[PDB]
């Protein structure tokens, strides 16, 4: 039911310029940010420490502080031996289940190249071959391999468990959708648009209706985020001139207590 | 290099004269370096807040820009994006018909 993702973004412009920024997400709720120009990790929730003690948190952040400086030095040295600008991304974390699976994926120039897998680093089908040498040498780093394994196997699920308890009231908030209608011309024929905004959590039901008859032609757009941690979504329907009369947008959402929004065109 | 997609939408039902919030959601780009301006009548809006840069399963970056605005019968609102994948800044105008 929940994915916890740490997202690292590292840019290397030249020998003397680089930066690293990361963000952390529990479902669709940012819980941390770590700006390059920050010594420390910032909480973007009241509960972003989870159930960890201050001491456990400090220790864990130190570990990340060492890794941040280390990682920068390692890539910079690696390029100096074995083509700019360099973009590296890391996506690590774990997927929780009702009673978890952890991951560490690495991309390079926006191409997924390396993963942690069990006890070691692997280059991924069709990664650059020169990557095998530095990855083998890195697999010789027992200390790193041990820390990574603990982070993924133990630290992540345990920490996320605490988050889930700690952020109960944010994770389970209900914010009601608001809906409105518009339509749009075509090259030919109109398109009905149902705007649905401000709902939380993400799952939602939105359909153009004619009475109780679903207009299966209803096309749901992408979920677009609002800036207050609610979601925006359009559901649209092509119609012929004349056809609009009698149509309605119906929205169902857990926040509504079974009182669906119905808006008749 | 991946080309930015820009979607501009309002937080609340747009109603002429009523303070609202305009969202500019830029997705699908790479590398992460980008410049985003929100515009009113082609002029730079000053107090634009932005989310932290993040990325998707496909590794491509996204960010949310947003600003306070008031829809009217005479003002144009726009989101302009400068990115290395395009020779020219791309502008998408908010259209409430959407
Ligand atoms: C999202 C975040 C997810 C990732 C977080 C992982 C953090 C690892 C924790 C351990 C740590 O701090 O690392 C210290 C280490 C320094 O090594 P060292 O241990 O000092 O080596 C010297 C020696 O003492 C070794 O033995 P020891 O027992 O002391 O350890 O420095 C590093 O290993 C940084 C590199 C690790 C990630 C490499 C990812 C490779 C991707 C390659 C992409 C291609 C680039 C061109
Ligand atoms: C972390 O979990 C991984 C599995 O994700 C463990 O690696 C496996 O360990 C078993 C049991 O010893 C081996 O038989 C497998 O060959 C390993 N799997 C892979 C994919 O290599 C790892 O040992 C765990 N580490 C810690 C520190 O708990
Ligand atoms: C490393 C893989 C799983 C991570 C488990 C970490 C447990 C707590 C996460 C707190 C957020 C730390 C963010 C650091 C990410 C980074 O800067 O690369
Ligand atoms: C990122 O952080 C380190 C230390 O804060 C600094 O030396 C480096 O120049 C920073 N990168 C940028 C782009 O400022």
């Amino acid at each position: 039911n929940y994915t916890f993702r740490c997202l690292q973004m590292s840019s290397f412009a030249n020998r003397s310029w680089s930066r690293t920024d990361s963000v952390v997400w529990l479902g669709d709720l940012q819980t941390h940010r770590w700006s390059n120009d920050s010594a420390t990790i910032s909480f973007t929730k009241p509960w972003s420490q989870g159930k960890l003690s201050n001491q456990q948190w400090e220790k864990l952040q130190h570990m990340f502080q060492v890794y941040r400086v280390s990682f920068t030095r390692d890539i910079q040295e690696l390029v100096k031996m074995m083509d700019y600008p360099i973009e590296i991304q890391l996506s690590a974390g774990c997927e929780m289940y009702p009673g978890s699976e952890s991951f560490l994926h690495v991309a390079f120039q926006g191409k997924y190249v390396v993963r942690f897998w069990g006890t070691s680093w692997q280059t991924v089908p069709g990664a650059p071959s020169w990557l095998d040498l530095p990855i083998k040498v890195l697999n010789a780093d027992q200390g790193t391999s041990a820390t990574v394994q603990m982070l993924l196997n133990d630290t992540c699920p345990l920490f996320v468990r605490g988050l889930l308890e700690a952020g109960k009231s944010d994770l389970e908030k209900q914010e009601k959708p608001v809906a409105w209608l518009s339509s749009v011309p075509s090259s030919a024929h109109r398109q009905l648009v149902c705007h649905v905004s401000g709902f939380y959590p993400k799952p939602v039901w939105v359909m153009w209706m004619r009475g109780d008859q679903e207009q299966q032609g209803t096309h749901r757009g992408d979920f677009l985020p609002n800036a207050d941690e609610t979601w925006y979504l359009q559901a649209t329907l092509d119609v012929e001139a004349g056809e609009e009369a009698g149509l309605a947008c119906r929205v169902k959402h857990s926040s509504l207590g079974g009182q669906d929004i119905i808006l008749y065109w | 290099q991946k080309t930015p997609q820009i979607q501009v939408y309002s937080r609340h039902p747009p109603e002429n004269g009523k303070p609202n919030i305009l969202n500019c959601y830029v997705t699908q780009f790479h590398p992460p370096h980008i410049e985003i301006q929100m515009l009113k009548n082609g002029k730079k809006i000053p107090k634009v807040e932005m989310s932290d840069m993040s990325f998707s399963k496909d590794w491509s970056f996204y960010i949310l820009a947003h600003t306070e605005f008031t829809p009217t019968e005479t003002d144009t609102y726009a989101c302009r994006v400068k990115h290395a994948s395009m020779a020219e800044p791309k502008t998408v105008y908010w259209d409430r018909d959407m």
